[PDB]
């Protein structure tokens, strides 16, 4: 388990596009959807399946409004020309027993430039833009004391709360179904295709076997679905013959045995 | 007669015949740093007489509707010969200045300019909380012009003549060493300004020492047959310049 | 280690003056205020020029 | 001498008024030249006939030490003795004289100043609204801690960074005299830079203004006592008194209003106030009733 | 120990104290002093310096640079009035936001003589005369030119010397005057009248600008410290 | 400062005739904030296409997923057109029934 927060703000947004969006991540899949056009976060209803009455959605709303005010404040101090993208990685992870380790990272135009030093409680970087934004965020002078407690007494609290409130929604387990096929290619060659449908943990290892000997890993392709299930696919270029010999062995946490798949 | 003044520095000489006086700072003449007030532990670079000469800035045109101009001399002289190159290879620097403003007309013209040198003239932005770019504070060559109303541009200095870009009354701004160019009597303005800072030596690209401002209080006005183009020329000379901390070429 | 100085009395008429002061701490920043220094110098701001004027001459021509 | 100690004993009165009479000569004190930056020094005896007035006025209470050395409030601190969120039980404040415009303008008369600080804390506790109104809580105890820039920083009210083995701290018991202590010149430069026309980085980018030369560290405030049974808030008021004051290179006072605490940015306010017209005349069938 | 009796007035906090207090940074090394030019030991070094007076306080001219220009021209009459204002450095709106008024708004009482430097900013061939007058109180504002020359006046001719200093003396019955507008400590009136007209040659413009200054003399003093009525804020500056 | 994207067009359920299915177009590894992605049913744009939230990966690069509901057919094919800053022409990716 590792709680993460993906915050993203832009300078000049498109019409119909929000200028600020937050996505929360309890491990592999999303549980939060916040935007600047509405003013509140909405769940996906697959974690607690229960209405938390006004002490879970009236606090995250105010915290993300504070983060929205800070990130929209953090575009006026830059005198550059082009558009901006201020991404932020804010979260924590649980240790052995207690004393969770948080993580605060910031990036402008796809490159990391500053973090948040917890010992001195101050945003710190190397660039002049880093010092400018870090100096502008302490002009509000009541925000560093809020992030210093948000990453050390609110996020581990929410992490230990979602540790045992939704334990049935942390034990996701389905066996992935294989459809191993092939396709013709350039004269003399062919391309195999090993797929993997609707497996819930992200870890999956694929490999190719000619008869009983390994032939490589191929090219890994991975993608989430719109409900939490994950899809994988891989391919390998082989000769025009030998296509009746390949038996791609797949192992996964939802399978108790490396099930051999025949075309 | 005390109307004729001939100031000679380096290999350059300015001779005027309708001068007024010379305001020399706050009574203090520019001099080198003493051995008691020194901080660094190496010999300063006192280069030559080729860095203490009169360099002539670009001229501006003063119409009837003109409002003012402002320069930034530790950034304006970054390309003026060996005074500029010694800025690029060194870290520190210390110099006083002598500023001579030429503005000529005939006896048929009327108008009056105020020539001030304001130390630590921190400029306010046009918008409330936006950041000011470096090209709108200083330019090197031809200066930035005051506006007549509430200026509001993207990432720009607030340009108001009744606030002078700082938020103070412009009539009370004559507490600094100042002169007047009155076309009834005067032809030029000479101001000698020593080094005014809380440190003995400071960087010359990062810190702006002072700001010249030429503001017309009595506006330019003339007949239907007089000369129309009245230029204003600024000629500045460093004095007692010294440098410290030699390294590679700095930031332009 | 005491010191004796005059008070701020009235004007034109008038024991009741010459108070005492004793410093108790080992630092110069711990001392009291300096509210007795009346020395001014209006020569750096007024008349900040060379070729000093005479105030009876027209100071031109 | 300098300004610390060990005798002043100097009373400097104003100049007197010498008598004069009729005059008809080429000595004209009225005809001057204000274009040379020269403030004229016309005595009233030079223009009209005056008498011998022995003036006993002293320019005493108009000096800089007699103008700045009064305790003005700079910041209010509010924090409670028990809460559910730990950011409202302790309090921090980055030290600046920029959030109250009175003492800010009094320092912004001058560009560079050099002084010692006299800090006084006035602490007032208010019982918050709750169900258990009737309590028997003893006298509260407050801790005020100073942190130099770069030192360790507490994260809660029960952190072990409040031991203060090197950091100075004041323990106040409720009901006693207010805490007061003196602080020397802790600046790096030779004087406090009020206005700094300069950048932060060498490429003339980053932040602009006097926002780089504060570097003073910050204050922290907490209740020494443990978790109570009813919430009680406390508000302290920081009073700075600048003594041993020297000042250099003045400037005109601010005309417009302030906007923020780290820049000189403003909205354009006018010069003065109109009345009706340009000239004056007599009354208007007098209405001073 | 020592029998010590506590006096009334103990354990309080007065604003203007002169007491001692311990140092939170013991044996701290203060950096040495450097000779910075322009040292101020008295605020009277600022108030004796000339500063341009916003005389032109007609509306729509305050939010411009026109507020400091005093307009003058050639008049077909020979006894008209140029300008005029009450002598209240801190209560009148003419010299309210001026540097002398900016000093005297922190001081309730003031006393001393006032200088007013008037420079002429016209063409080099224009000439004329003016009557700069000051009227003590007791009577109203003078409406003619003969009623204004019964006070303390000067007749100034425009020539090579472009400036003129009207030196308003100290004519009072008390040793001090309140800076706020009251009935008891009335001060007087500043008036300016056309002595002659402005003679202008051909192909030279007529309308020109007179500028005004203000400064204190060597016998000026202020007594009571108070807060200025201009500093107004609602919340903090965070 | 430019990252060219990567397109993956796939399906959740196997392509069985008569049964409903979900088409997924997943673009990843790019850093403009704007992208113009459409789904095509043999050249005709699908009208009702819902979306997911625009998050980013560990390398500070975006990813966006579009999804729709369809019925798979041997004759019917699908495409995912992506207009991007790096693309001078809108890249069209044909849906594979196995990948
Ligand atoms: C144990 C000590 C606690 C109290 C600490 C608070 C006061 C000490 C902080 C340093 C004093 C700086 C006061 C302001 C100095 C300059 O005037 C400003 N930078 C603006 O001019
Ligand atoms: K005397
Ligand atoms: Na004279």
């Amino acid at each position: 388990l590792s709680l993460l927060y993906h915050l993203t703000a832009v300078s000049s947004p498109a019409p119909g596009t929000p200028a600020f969006w937050v996505s929360g991540w309890l491990g592999p899949q999303q549980y939060l959807s916040y935007n600047s056009l509405r003013g509140e976060a909405e769940p996906c209803g697959a974690w607690v399946w229960e209405n938390q009455v006004s002490w879970y959605w009236e606090k995250e709303t105010t915290d993300l409004r504070i983060k929205e005010k800070l990130f929209l404040e953090a575009f006026k101090a830059l005198g550059g020309k082009g558009p901006y993208t201020l991404q932020g990685l804010l979260g924590c992870e649980l240790g052995p027993d207690n004393t969770s380790v948080p993580t605060a990272k910031f990036a402008l135009n796809g490159e990391e430039f500053m973090n948040f030093d917890l010992k001195q409680g101050t945003w710190g970087g190397d660039w002049p833009e880093a010092l400018a934004i870090s100096q502008r965020w302490q002009q509000q002078d009541k925000a560093a004391n809020k992030e210093l407690t948000f990453l050390l007494f609110s996020c581990p609290h929410r992490l230990r709360e979602h540790l045992e409130r939704g334990r049935g929604n942390l034990e996701w387990k389905e066996p992935p179904s294989m459809r191993l096929k092939a396709r013709p290619s350039s004269p003399g060659f062919s391309v195999l295709t090993c797929s993997a449908f609707s497996f819930y943990p992200p870890e999956l290892q694929l490999r190719f076997l000619r008869n009983g000997l390994a032939a490589g890993t191929g090219q890994g392709d991975f993608g989430p679905n719109s409900d939490g299930s994950f899809h994988a696919s891989s391919s390998l270029t082989v000769k025009s013959g030998d296509e009746h010999h390949y038996c791609c062995i797949v192992q996964h946490a939802g399978l108790a045995q490396p099930l051999r798949v025949e075309l | 007669s005390d109307r004729v003044r001939s100031i000679t520095l380096g290999n350059s000489t300015i001779t005027t015949q309708e001068s007024a006086n010379v305001v020399v700072g706050y009574g203090v003449w520019p001099d080198y740093l003493s051995d008691e007030e020194a901080t660094a532990e190496d010999q300063p670079t006192q280069p030559d007489v080729a860095t203490c000469r009169f360099y002539t800035l670009d001229s501006v045109s003063w119409m009837k509707e003109s409002q003012g101009w402002w320069w930034k001399f530790p950034d304006a002289l970054r390309d003026m010969g060996l005074f500029g190159q010694n800025m690029q290879y060194h870290y520190l620097g210390r110099s006083g200045y002598t500023i001579h403003v030429q503005c000529n007309a005939s006896k048929f013209h009327q108008g009056c300019l105020l020539v001030v040198c304001v130390p630590e003239a921190e400029m306010g932005a046009a918008n409330i909380n936006e950041k000011i770019n470096r090209e709108h504070l200083s330019n090197g060559e031809v200066a930035n012009t005051f506006s007549g109303t509430k200026s509001s541009n993207t990432n720009d200095v607030q340009q108001a003549v009744f606030n002078a870009g700082m938020g103070v009354a412009v009539g009370n701004l004559t507490i600094f060493p100042h002169q007047w160019i009155n076309l009834r009597t005067n032809n030029c303005a000479t101001i000698v300004m020593p080094y005014i800072n809380s440190v003995p030596m400071d960087n010359m690209f990062r810190h702006y020492n002072f700001t010249l401002m030429i503001i017309p209080f009595a506006k330019l006005d003339y007949a239907a047959g007089s000369s129309t183009y009245i230029p204003i020329t600024v000629t500045v000379a460093p004095m007692c310049a010294e440098y410290n901390g030699l390294r590679l070429a700095g930031h332009q | 280690g005491a010191q004796v100085s005059t008070q701020k009395t009235g004007a034109h008429e008038t024991s009741i003056i010459h108070y005492t002061n004793i410093n108790y701490y080992k630092d110069a920043a711990s001392n009291s205020a300096n509210r007795q220094d009346f020395t001014q110098d209006p020569g750096k701001f007024t008349e900040p020029v060379k070729d000093i004027m005479v105030k009876s001459l027209p100071a031109l021509n | 001498n300098d300004v610390q100690n060990a005798i002043d004993r100097a009373v400097v009165r104003v100049a007197d008024t010498m008598p004069s009479g009729p005059s008809n000569s080429e000595s004209i004190p009225a005809l001057t030249a204000a274009e040379t930056g020269h403030t004229s020094q016309v005595v009233p005896s030079d223009t009209i006939q005056t008498r011998h007035v022995r003036n006993f006025h002293v320019r005493s209470e108009s000096s800089v030490e007699n103008f700045l050395s009064r305790s003005a409030c700079v910041y209010i601190v509010e924090y409670k003795t028990r809460d559910d969120t730990p950011d409202k039980m302790y309090d921090s404040w980055v030290i600046n004289t920029r959030q109250v415009a009175q003492l800010r303008r009094k320092l912004e008369f001058f560009t560079y100043v050099r002084f010692d600080v006299e800090v006084t804390f006035v602490i007032t506790s208010v019982q918050d609204d709750s169900t258990r109104q009737n309590t028997d809580t003893p006298a509260l105890t407050h801790q005020i801690m100073y942190v130099p820039p770069g030192g360790p920083i507490p994260q809660a009210v029960d952190d072990y960074n409040w031991q203060t083995s090197t950091n100075p701290s004041v323990f106040w018991t409720e009901g006693n005299a207010p805490p007061r202590m003196s602080i020397p010149f802790m600046s790096v430069g030779n004087a406090y830079s009020n206005f700094y026309d300069g950048w932060s980085h060498f490429s003339q980018t980053g932040v602009y203004g006097f926002n780089t030369l504060n570097n003073m560290g910050k204050l922290y405030f907490r209740h020494v006592n443990d978790k109570t049974i009813s919430p009680i808030t406390s508000k302290v008021r920081i009073y700075f008194k600048p003594k041993h004051v020297k000042a250099w290179v003045p400037r005109p006072p601010r005309l417009c209003e302030y906007t923020h605490k780290d820049n000189v940015d403003f909205e354009p306010k006018g010069v003065t106030t109109s009345r009706t017209q340009l000239t004056i005349s007599n009354s208007t069938h007098v209405e001073n009733y | 120990g020592l029998p010590v009796m506590n006096t009334p007035g103990s354990n309080q906090f007065l604003t203007s104290d002169d007491y001692q207090s311990p140092t939170a940074m013991p044996q701290f090394d203060v950096t040495p002093e450097m000779n910075i030019p322009g040292e101020v030991k008295n605020l009277m070094e600022i108030a004796e310096v000339d500063s341009v007076v916003p005389v032109n306080n007609v509306n729509e001219n305050v939010n411009s640079l026109e507020a400091y220009r005093i307009p003058v021209h050639s008049v077909t009459e020979t006894g008209a009035q140029v300008f005029g204002f009450t002598l209240q450095p801190g209560a009148d709106t003419v010299m309210e936001r001026t540097l002398l008024g900016e000093i005297l708004n922190y001081y309730a009482n003031w006393s001393g003589s006032i200088k007013l430097t008037f420079m002429y900013c016209g063409s080099a061939m224009a000439t004329g005369k003016f009557l700069l007058a000051y009227s003590p109180p007791g009577a109203g504002v003078p409406k003619n030119r003969r009623e204004a020359m019964l006070g303390t006046h000067i007749i100034w001719d425009i020539g090579l010397q472009s400036s003129c200093v009207l030196c308003v003396p100290w004519i009072s019955q008390t040793h001090y005057r309140f800076v706020s507008k009251d009935i008891y400590t009335d001060a007087g009136f500043i008036t300016c009248w056309y002595q002659t007209s402005i003679v202008v040659p051909a192909e030279v413009q007529n309308q020109s600008v007179i500028l005004c200054f203000v400064s204190a003399c060597n016998d000026f003093s202020v007594r009571l410290l108070r807060d200025s009525p201009f500093v107004r804020q609602t919340a903090f500056y965070q | 400062i430019q990252r060219t994207p990567k397109i993956q067009v796939y399906s959740r359920h196997p392509a069985e005739n008569g049964k409903s299915n979900f088409l997924n177009c997943y673009v990843s590894g790019f850093h403009p904030s704007d992208i113009e992605v459409d789904l095509l049913k043999n050249g005709e744009r699908i009208e009702k296409v819902e979306h997911s939230d625009l998050s980013f990966s560990k390398d500070w690069s975006f990813y966006l997923l579009y999804y729709t509901e369809f019925t798979p057919t041997e004759k019917d094919e699908y495409a995912c057109r992506v207009n991007h800053v790096t693309l001078s022409q809108p890249k069209i990716v044909k849906w594979d029934r196995d990948m």
